[PDB]
């Protein structure tokens, strides 16, 4: 019926500071139906450690997810997170900017 | 921390090629969830999700998966009938949502309850503030609407919001004080971001608070601006807390006529920031 | 504590 497309965001729990244990989120909502899928990226690479809250949703009856992993940030390395929708073409990926 | 709500929110969708559908159900308090059931999962049980809530005896568990499973089932059979009700195929996976839940005010007395039904995604049937009559948004709901009414079902409802649903939220939220009667006010800062020669951008944030409700505006010598801003969504940090930011683009030179107006629970009056460092 | 176990069809 009605599809929408997710609105992403991806961040970290705390400031981050090289060298520190963290965690990098990858927030979805605002989508219909349901199923999706989110992998979070290390270097374009999938992570597997990721977990994910209950699925909830707004009061417009669209639905939200986080999805989070524990990592340490470092210089170099990049994160992101990559999300495929029955709306998307082609999954869509989010970078992690750290002052977003 | 004034008024407070309890609320269920549960989705099943169908599968189509093969089985049953996938039923999720998740409780809350105010912004903190505290149960869920998942079809999926391995239990088949309602499982606890915040600490206070784990001293609830066996009777309750076994109470709230009795529950949650007669819901299940109704959610099935939901998903056939309004399938029928729109003459859809057998081939698509569709979806039924429902949410509802109970409000107290400062008073510590009852304020609003709700029941709310969505069909792939939109407006079903919605119990009205009277909790008496029913809102149906076509045919389909109309025909359940006369099903609900002769079945006495708001009836049903009423009881329970106005009564059980009161009283167990005072329960938990005497037995979470800890955390659900603590305001977390926001943890604020500014950061600034050189965007060209003639311009910067200014970021204001909030951290680590709860509950999630917030007001972030921008002000220019003291008249609120919404131009050359950007707000983001707030989320969760995945702790129990939230964040979000709100931005602002300003000549360079004058970050100083620019204020961050900040509102929430926990703070008594208003913060405001301003760019001097 | 949830309503039920009585949930009405639609
Ligand atoms: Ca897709």
């Amino acid at each position: 019926m009605i599809q929408r497309t997710p609105k992403i965001q991806v961040y970290s729990r705390h400031p981050a500071e090289n060298g520190k244990s963290n965690f990098l989120n990858c927030y979805v909502s605002g989508f219909h139906p349901s199923d999706i899928e989110v992998d979070l990226l290390k270097n374009g690479e999938r992570i597997e450690k990721v977990e994910h809250s209950d699925l909830s949703f707004s009061k417009d009856w669209s639905f939200y997810l986080l999805y989070y992993t524990e990592f340490t940030p470092t210089e170099k390395d990049e994160y992101a997170c990559r999300v495929n929708h029955v709306t998307l073409s082609q999954p869509k990926i989010v970078k992690w900017d750290r002052d977003m | 921390m004034g008024s407070h709500s309890m609320r269920y929110f549960f989705t099943s969708v169908s599968r189509p090629g093969r089985g049953e559908p996938r039923f999720i159900a998740v409780g809350y308090v105010d912004d903190t969830q505290f149960v869920r059931f998942d079809s999926d999962a391995a239990s088949q049980r309602m499982e606890p999700r915040a600490p206070w809530i784990e001293q609830e005896g066996p009777e309750y568990w076994d109470g709230e998966t009795r529950k949650v499973k007669a819901h299940s089932q109704t959610h099935r059979v939901d998903l056939g009938t309004l399938r029928g009700y729109y003459n859809q195929s057998e081939a698509g996976s569709h979806t039924v949502q429902r949410m509802y839940g109970c409000d107290v005010g400062s008073d510590w007395r009852f304020l609003r309850g709700y029941h709310q039904y969505a069909y792939d995604g939109k407006d079903y049937i919605a119990l009205k503030e009277d909790l008496r009559s029913w809102t149906a948004a076509d045919m389909a709901a109309q025909t359940t609407k006369h099903k609900w009414e002769a079945a006495h079902v708001a009836e049903q409802l009423r009881a329970y919001l106005e009564g059980t649903c009161v009283e167990w939220l005072r329960r938990y939220l005497e037995n979470g004080k800890e955390t659900l009667q603590r305001t977390d006010a926001p943890k604020t800062h500014m950061t600034h971001h050189a965007v060209s020669d003639h311009e910067a951008t200014l970021r204001c944030w909030a951290l680590s608070f709860y509950p999630a409700e917030i007001t972030l505006t921008w002000q220019r010598d003291g008249e609120d601006q919404t131009q050359d801003t950007e707000l983001v969504e707030t989320r969760p940090a995945g702790d129990g807390t939230f964040q979000k930011w709100a931005a602002v683009v300003v000549p360079s030179g004058q970050e100083q006529r620019y204020t961050c107006h900040v509102q929430h629970e926990g703070l008594p009056k208003p913060l405001t920031l301003r760019w001097e460092p | 504590r949830q309503f039920g176990p009585d949930w009405i069809v639609a």
